[PDB]
This record gives C-alpha cells, structure tokens and sequence, in this order.
RNA sequence: UUUGGUGCCCAUGUCGCUGUGGAAACACCUGGUUCCAUUUCGAACCCAGCAGUUAAGCACAGUGGAGCCGAAUGUAGCUGUUUCAGUGAGAAUAGGAAAGCACCAAGC
RNA sequence: CGGUCGCCUCCUAAAAGGUAACGGAGGCGUACAAAGGUACCUUCAGUACGGUUGGAAAUCGUAUGUAGAGUGUAAUGGUGUAAGGGUGCUUGACUGUGAGACAUACAGGUCGAACAGGUGAGAAAUCAGGUCAUAGUGAUCCGGUGGUCCAGUAUGGAAUGG
RNA sequence: UGGAGGUAAAGCUACUGAAUGUAUGAUGGCGCCACCUAGGCGUACUGAAUACAAUUAAACUCUGAAUGCCAUUUAUUUUA
C-alpha cells in the first residue's frame, strides 16, 4: 500500500547573481572595469570610483585599486583607484 | 508539557548536541544542581516527568528552578509513507542538552531530599547526570 | 499581457520617432512633450499618435 | 530648532560633499563665509587640504556688513588668484542662499578675469 | 507678509462705566466701537 | 503699540529687581502665540472649513494655513493628504496685538470666566488656554458655521522654567485664579 | 601661542552638571523703506547698523554620573600533527578617557 | 493519481563566487507626466507634559528619543541632512554611437568612461541617455502599419519586395 | 604582505521572535461595598514596563576567527 502522499508548496528558487568583489586590492586596473558588483551600496566610492544604475562601483582612471575602512566604529568600507602616480 | 506560545517558523533544522557546554553551565540559582554528562535530545515529556518527580519528592518548603527549556520542535513523518513529497508535521518539542548544561536545581531543604530529589530527577531522564553544588 | 504603451510622434514632418508608457485609466488628456527629432535635427513638439 | 550658525553648517557640509564628489578638474574652491559684521573669503584646494589664497574686511580694514565693501573684497581675491596663476575656480557659499552681498562679491570676481 | 484685503487697521474701542479707548489693530468699522464689558468692568480683574 | 513700550519698561525693571538677573534680557520674553482652529467635519462637510479659515483670519490678520494629518484612521474617517485644521503663529507687533486685544476684550466678555491657573504650564514654560465659544471674539459677525466651536491659545517664552513664566504672566497681569 | 573660520577625522570626539570669559572678532540684538522671503509667521532666508548683551550659542577649567573604549591571564572554536604545538575570539575585569592632525586672518 | 514547469528575494550554501533534492518561506507577468531630471529649502515614528468639540489614539506647542519612520511592492541589501518630505522650472522617460569590463556552452543579459548634434535645471561648477537596487517578460517564421536618398524582370510607371 | 567576507564560536539590556526566577508593579479575573455611574479596599491569582541574575535560534546579530579566495613581492620549476 501507498496510502498516498502529500504536495509540496515551496520549490521555487531564482537565478545566483554573481556579485561580490571582482577586483582585488593592489590590482592594476583600467578605466571603466567593474571593481565591485552589489545590491545597495555595500562599498562606498571613493575618488576615481564611479557608480552605475544598479549601484555597480566601476574605475575612472588608470591606478591601483585600494580599500579603506571609514565611518563610525569602522563599520563602512570605501573603494578607491590610486591613480598610477608613476610621476618620473 | 512546556511549549513555546508561537514560533516564526513551524519546521526549523534540528540543533545538534554535540559539542561543549553553551550557558547553563553552573548553578546559579539554587546551590545542588543535575549535570549533564552526555549531549542528548530530550523532550518536554521528559521534563514534566522530572519535574512532577521532584515536586513529589520535595516538601512543604522546598523551592526549584527549571533551567532548560523546550525551544526547539522536531517533526516526524506519517507511518507507511514513501520518501518525498516534503518535511513532515511538527511532533513533539525537545529542549537542546549539551554535555555540561545544568537542567534542574533544588535549595531550601536538607541535603539528603536534595540528593534523593535529583536522583529521582535524572533516572526520568535519557542522559547521564552528575551532581554538583554551588561555588561559595 | 497589459497594453499601457503608446507612440510619440513629431509634428513637422509626421514622422513617430519614440516609444513611451502611458495610463489611460488615470491620465486622461494626450501626450505634448518636447522631444528631438531626427528628420528635422531640433527640438520639436511630439504627440500622441494611435 | 537650531540657532543660526549650526544651519549654515549643516548646508555648508551639503555644499561641500558635492563638490568633493563632482570636482574633477581639480579646481581651487573659494568658499565664502558672511557674518553679520563682516563676510571673509578663502580659497582652499580638497587634493592638498590648504590654502591658496585668502581675502577679508580684517584684512581690507572696512566697516562692512554692506553691498559695497562685498565688491572690495571680491577685487581683492581675484587680484590674488590671478597672481597666482589660478583661473579656473568654482565658487560655494559658506551656507548662505546666494544674493546680496554674496551676489556681488561672486560678480566682482568674475569680472576681474576670473572663469566661474 | 502684505498685500492683503483684510487690512490690520489701529481701531480704538470705548466702554461703559470707564471709557478706556483702547487702540487696537483689527480689520473692523474705523470708529469707536463701544464694548459693554471689557477688562476694567469684569468683578475678576478688580473687585475681590 | 505704547503699551508695548510700556511693556518694555515695567517689566524689565520689576522683572531684573525680582530677581536679581544680571542681565535685562535675562528676564523672559514672549515669542509667539500658536492659534490652532482645527475641526474634522472636512472630512465630511469639507465647506465648513473654508468658513473656519476666514474668522480665523478676521481675528488676528494672518491667514490661516491649514494643516494635514500625519497618518490615517478609519474610526475617525480620517486619511493622509488630506487638510483638517489651520494653525496661525503670530509675532512681532501683530502677536502683542492680539495679546491685548484678547485679555482686555475677549476674555472678559467669555461666559463665566472663572479662570483656570498654575495647573496649565507643561512643565517646560507653555501655556494652553482652552476657549469654548467662538462667538465671544468680538471680529467674528452672527452669520458663522453650523457647528460652534473653541479655540487653543497657546503661549510660549523664552524662558525654560514654568515659575519664572508665571512671574512674566504675573507682571503681564494675565487674570486667572492666584496666577 | 589665543581667538575666529574651515578641511580631515567619526564618541578615548558624545549627553549632561558646575563655574569663568570677552580687547579684536563670533554671536545674540536693533528695524523691515529698499534686493529677497514665509505652503502663515523679517521665526528662518535677505537686507543695513551696532544701541544694549554675556542668558544662550561659542571658548576655557573642574566633574569618571549615563554613553563609549579596553590590557595581561584563562577558555570556546580552528590548522596540522597529536591525543599536543601554534593560532587565538566573544563575554567578564583592572583600567583609560572631559579628543586629536593640518591650513588661513588678527593682536601676539 | 495529486503537485510543479518561466523570472525575482532569503535560508539550506560549510565568512570569495558557484553548488542539488516532490528541502524550508514568500512574490512577479507591474506602478508613476510624477513616485522622472534639475535648483533651492527642510528632517524620524513613538512617548511625556499642557490644551473646546475630540474620545487610548485626528490637530497644536515644548521636550525627549538615535531608527523601531519613510523609501509604491515579496524579501534581502542600502539609505536618518540621505536615495525621505515640500516648492519652482521643465521633459535626458533625447538622437548617432561607444573604448573597456562583469557574467556566460550558445542565444541572450549587466555596468559603462568618452565623442558629435540639439536641449532642460542652475549664477556657475556640475547633473540629466528613466525611477534606492535586484522580478514586471517570449526567439524564429508569417502577415499588417508609418517613413524611406534602394530594387522596379526590354523601356516609363505600377505590382511586388528591400 | 595587502584586501573582500559575516561562517565556527560567542552573545542577547545591541535588535526580531522564544523564554526562567526574584523585587517593584500597569492590567484583568476574583470578590466586598457604595453607586446605576464615576468608582473605591483587599485580591488563591493572570501578567505590561523597569532593575538584578540567568537562557535559545538555518531564515537573530552590538561583536567574530582559522581555513579557503583574489592580487602583489621574492626564490625555484615547466613550455605548458
Ligand atoms: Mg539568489
Ligand atoms: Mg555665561
Ligand atoms: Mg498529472
Ligand atoms: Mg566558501
Ligand atoms: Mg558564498
Ligand atoms: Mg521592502
Ligand atoms: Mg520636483
Ligand atoms: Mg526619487
Ligand atoms: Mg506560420
Ligand atoms: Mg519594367
Ligand atoms: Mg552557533
Ligand atoms: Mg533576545
Ligand atoms: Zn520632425
Ligand atoms: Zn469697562
């Protein structure tokens, strides 16, 4: 005997969007690449940083990328692209 | 039979007893106190079979204070039923012992139906109990 | 699928040049904007176009 | 709610944020900061955190609080800019709605060779 | 604020017993309006 | 006004003797009086509110602003974005005017002005005096809204201690009870 | 060095309590006739002047009350190999703490 | 047999990303000519006290309160001088594009500096290629509509296509 | 060496729920009166809020690792 089972009501999941850090500190990188994908901003700009329609920080010019913890009792973190500063 | 008023969600994951003793580790309240000496899952039968226990062997003036509670429910699927279709119903509510957690404590009443009592206490129950007492 | 679309089209040359939303449930008057126009290369008064 | 010197600060902070975001040409930022008595003017830079060039009725000796010593002192700031080789500026207030005496000193500025 | 209709006009107000023509700013007739009990005739104010 | 000026003199000398200030503008002073005509039949008879503003307006020379809801209650039929009631604050010479013109005027014509006292101060310096008729305000003809109601005065001062504001409404011989 | 302005900082920077201060400046303050303004109020914003003012604000000294920060020891978890070597938290505690770093204008 | 079939949010998911089950909870097939763009101004909910109708709770004044308020929505993340509220002027809810990246079997999706044209706000700097962000969507074929500097089966048209 | 993170653990006066005892206690139930409506004195007892001491959580976080991940520096190795 089978005596017959229930039904499920919840099976229902959405796609991953692959968000988090791309680009790491210390990364030379160029104008116009993604440094951090996120829903809210999870990491402030900082200078050379831009930000996008859905909150995505990408660079504005050549340099190093580097984080900086900021805000009250260290609790925000900022992006910023440390221009190349080669200056001879 | 202890049993939380609502809970937010109907089928949680279980909480495992294994490992150290989280809180409840020393007697606090009273001064004789029932160890725990093996991580277990015990439920809210057990535990009114302990408490009605020690109530039984207390006195007039004897006063005990309940440590652990029944937080945390568990499920069981219905009998003759193929693996599938979802998680079964809410069953029975268990209280999460770990190795070291003081379940019952007793005071204001001479040592030897303090020892008697908590005995009788922890032979309702599935893990092993220990007594101890507490620091000056 | 619901149909809360509408067309825009300029006045000069009668030429539709955008695609735009509108509800006419709630906003019952036609659609005046001011848009650029690519036949006449300036800015022009678009309508509402069925 | 406040009293009036900590609500132009708060609208200067306003001002200020801005500019730091959206100033990428790194321009030399003059704020202006009036008082009742007198209204002084210094010209600071957000990449190196100093100042360039600075102007005041203390420095011009003036019984201001008027329109008129507003443009003495917008003449002397630009002299200076322009002595020091810096053209392109942008202007804030220390807070205050632009009129008036600040107004004037932002014309007199502009019309001694400065580009704002 | 200014530019109104309802103009704020000093109209003076007399009283019986003690005349006390009090001038006061109200968009009424501009005569001396008399007032049947005002202040001074009030048992409170004077008068135990 | 001259009692204005009369204002000035009297109270700062009887005021800075009181107590001893070291400083005349230690002594408090009066800011502005809040007048708040506020009735819910807008949700209903909306009409009724118009006329409202416009003895409101009669009263004091300030046209009344009507004010809106912070929330919605279905009880009382109440919903946001909608106006229920016009709050009018005046200062300056037109404050002091209305001031005079009610005690010397208004009040002693209200019905049983008894006077109520010392149970008023919120505890931080206001006061609140509640009128229950509008027709005993003299700028205010027989024809009038359908419904009668009140008023809710309220006072204010620069001083943060409700004693030292019955000393201000004492030398401004405000008539109540003891106060 | 002190006062005033401002940037960086984002409580060991706060909230509060007790006192002292003004020369110059900062401020309240004096009026709305001008430019400008109130979803209504010269309250605010904006004007043109400093008569009065040290209550405020503001600036200094004290205050360990609230808030904040927090050592060393020990412990829980981890990585290996052991059934012992590193790594080392959270909580608690002695305790610190009445901000700090630069630029400009004035008498110094 | 019952249930489900696409997309979005959280947990399982083991502190990069990714990760399944007829595992545990929910939503979507939109809304807004303003809830868009810009300039200026402004800042909780609740609670305590004091006050006619008016009441536990409508509105007013003062104080306190560090988010329990709002951000059209299901959750998550973000945001208290902000991305929340109000006002004035407007339609960038533009045209032609697009170096470089994210993520991906493909098809598709996402972010975007910068250039030319002509505009809106603003004194100017600057901002505006739809909204605080992630769901609000369906290939090809076929036929219909508007425009068109292309073709028009000998030639000129037309039909019929591009 | 630098950085991103929020898991193990721990904590619940740092929130959301669940939740133990003691003390002060809104609240009701329960009475006994007076009063038909404003209420009052004790409550076998229920229990808001506060203080003290102690708890629980995949969808709780004021905190919070190691490992692992990304990038770079040095040394060595392979032409993948
Ligand atoms: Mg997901
Ligand atoms: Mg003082
Ligand atoms: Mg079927
Ligand atoms: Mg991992
Ligand atoms: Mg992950
Ligand atoms: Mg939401
Ligand atoms: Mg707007
Ligand atoms: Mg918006
Ligand atoms: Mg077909
Ligand atoms: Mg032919
Ligand atoms: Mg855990
Ligand atoms: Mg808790
Ligand atoms: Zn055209
Ligand atoms: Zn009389």
């Amino acid at each position: 005997s089978k005596k017959g089972v229930g039904s499920t009501k919840n099976g229902r999941d959405s796609h991953a969007k692959r968000l988090g850090a791309k680009k790491a500190d210390g990364q030379m990188i160029r104008t116009g690449q993604i440094i951090y994908r996120q829903r809210g901003t999870r990491v402030y700009p900082g200078v050379n940083v831009g930000l996008g329609s859905d909150d995505t920080l990408f660079a504005l010019s050549d340099g190093l990328v580097k984080y900086q913890k900021f805000g009250p009792k260290q609790g925000k973190t900022r992006v910023s692209v440390v221009k190349h500063k080669l200056d001879a | 039979m202890l049993q939380p008023k609502r809970t937010k969600y109907r089928k949680p994951h279980n909480v495992s007893y294994e490992g150290k003793a989280k809180g409840n580790s020393y007697v606090a309240f009273g001064e004789y106190g029932l160890v725990a000496t093996k991580g277990n899952w015990i439920d809210a039968r057990a535990i009114e079979s302990a408490r009605i226990a020690i109530s039984k062997c207390l006195g007039k003036t004897g006063k005990m204070w309940i440590r652990i509670f029944p937080h945390m429910s568990k499920t069981k699927k219905p009998l003759e039923v193929r693996m599938g279709s979802g998680k079964g119903n809410p069953e029975f509510w268990v209280a999460v012992v770990k190795q070291g957690t003081v379940m019952f404590e007793v005071a204001n009443i001479p040592e030897s139906q303090m020892i008697k009592a908590l005995t009788r206490a922890g032979h309702k129950l599935p893990v092993t109990w220990k007594i101890l007492k507490r620091e000056e | 699928a619901v149909k809360r679309s509408t067309r825009l089209g300029c006045n000069d040359c009668r030429e539709i040049n955008y695609l735009t939303f509108k509800n006419v449930k709630k906003n019952p008057e036609k659609l005046a904007l001011n848009k650029f126009c690519s036949r006449c290369r300036k800015v022009v008064v678009h309508k509402e176009v069925k | 709610m406040k009293t009036r010197t900590e609500q132009r600060r708060l609208r200067h902070k306003r001002i200020v944020k801005k500019i730091r975001a959206t100033n990428h040409d790194n321009r030399v930022v003059l704020m202006v900061i009036k008082s009742l008595n007198h209204i002084s003017v210094q010209a600071w830079d957000f990449s190196q955190n100093i100042v360039l060039a600075s102007s005041s009725s203390l420095a011009l000796k003036l019984k201001n609080g008027n329109k008129d010593n507003a443009k003495l002192v917008g003449q002397d700031i630009a002299d200076k800019l322009v002595k020091l080789k810096l053209t392109n500026v942008v202007f804030d207030t220390g807070g205050s709605k632009y009129h008036g005496r600040i107004a004037a000193l932002a014309e007199a500025a502009r019309e001694r060779g400065l580009n704002f | 604020k200014k530019d109104f209709h309802f103009p704020s006009q000093s109209v003076s107000f007399k009283c019986a017993s003690c005349s006390n023509s009090f001038t006061i700013e109200s968009t009424l007739k501009q005569k001396e309006i008399t007032i049947d009990i005002c202040g001074k005739c009030h048992p409170f104010y004077i008068g135990e | 006004n001259n009692l204005k000026a009369h204002y000035q003199k009297t109270i700062a000398k009887e005021l800075q003797k009181s107590f001893a200030f070291s400083s005349i503008m230690q002594v408090p002073r009066l800011e502005k009086i809040v007048i708040n005509m506020g009735v819910g039949d807008a949700i209903r008879d909306s009409k009724f509110l118009e006329s409202a503003l416009n003895e409101l307006h009669l009263i004091s020379g300030q046209k009344p602003v009507a004010t809106k809801a912070k929330n919605a209650i279905s009880t009382y039929k109440l919903r946001a974005g909608q106006l229920i009631g016009c709050k009018v604050t005046l200062r300056g010479e037109r404050m002091w005017a209305f001031l005079e013109k009610l005690i010397y005027v208004a009040l002693p014509r209200v019905r049983d002005f008894r006077g109520l006292s010392l149970k008023s101060f919120d505890g931080r310096g206001n006061y609140t005096i509640g009128i229950k008729e509008q027709i005993i305000f003299p700028e205010i003809v027989y024809d009038d809204i359908k419904r009668i109601r009140g008023f809710d005065v309220t006072l204010v001062t620069s001083t943060n201690k409700d004693s030292e504001a019955l000393a201000l409404l004492r030398a401004l011989n405000l008539p109540l009870v003891k106060g």
